[PDB]
């Protein structure tokens, strides 16, 4: 059916 | 904690769900870990060795909105509740701790590190009990050893009248066992 969306981001360091 | 992240929120509802029938995703991609979202539910997926990693009961079967159109799942492993897609270009990806510490770090939806202590080889219990209502929303987020490397992602919690006193977590071994099976 629909796909999975990035609506986001985590970034590290 | 010797780690630290921050959050981003490239997306809203509209263009979303929008994203979710076309499954083209023009818009850039950083970082190590996504926040990723369905239509009804939202959660993180970790990128590890070139693979986007996730669970399976967030994700089922589905594509992942990808800037030539939607990508298929290379693996699926329904047992250990993990899927995984070919990292989008641009994904900064993690990769698997070798130095076998017991000192983790999990890294949640709200960019929260929060120590673990590792017990077996998918569990670690929690220095300080969190409520659940803190955690939820993170399954497919990173377990970080001490040096900032993947040693796992959350599946999900063992807890007791809504505090959470330890983690389940799909180790970073198996990946590289569902990698292994052509
Ligand atoms: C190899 O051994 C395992 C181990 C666990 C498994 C398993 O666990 C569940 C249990 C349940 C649970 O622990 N509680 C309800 C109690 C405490 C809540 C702890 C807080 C956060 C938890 C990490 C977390 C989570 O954030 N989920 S989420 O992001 O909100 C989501 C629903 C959008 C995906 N996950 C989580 O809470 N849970 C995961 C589920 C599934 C599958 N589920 C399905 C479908 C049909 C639902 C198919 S297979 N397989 C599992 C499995 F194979
Ligand atoms: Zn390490």
């Amino acid at each position: 059916k629909g796909s999975v969306v990035i609506v986001g981001r985590i970034i590290l360091s | 904690a010797p780690i630290t992240a921050y959050s981003q929120q490239t997306r809203g509802l509209l263009g979303c769900i929008i994203t979710s029938l076309t499954g083209r995703d023009r818009n850039q991609v950083e970082g190590e870990v996504q926040v990723v979202s369905t239509a009804t539910q939202s959660f993180l997926a970790t990128c590890v060795n070139g693979v986007c990693w996730t669970v399976y009961h967030g994700a089922g079967s589905k594509t992942l909105a990808g800037p030539k159109g939607p990508i298929t799942q290379m693996y699926t492993n329904v047992d250990q509740d993990l899927v995984g897609w070919q990292a989008p270009p641009g994904a900064r990806s993690l990769t698997p701790c070798t130095c076998g510490s017991s000192d983790l770090y999990l890294v949640t939806r709200h960019a929260d590190v929060i120590p673990v202590r590792r017990r077996g080889d998918s569990r670690g219990s929690l220095l300080s009990p969190r409520p659940v209502s803190y955690l939820k929303g993170s399954s497919g987020g990173p377990l970080l050893c001490p040096s900032g490397h993947a040693v796992g992602i959350f599946r999900a919690a063992v807890c007791t009248r809504g505090v959470a006193k330890a983690v389940d977590f799909v180790p970073v071994e198996s990946m590289e066992t569902t990698m292994r099976a052509s």
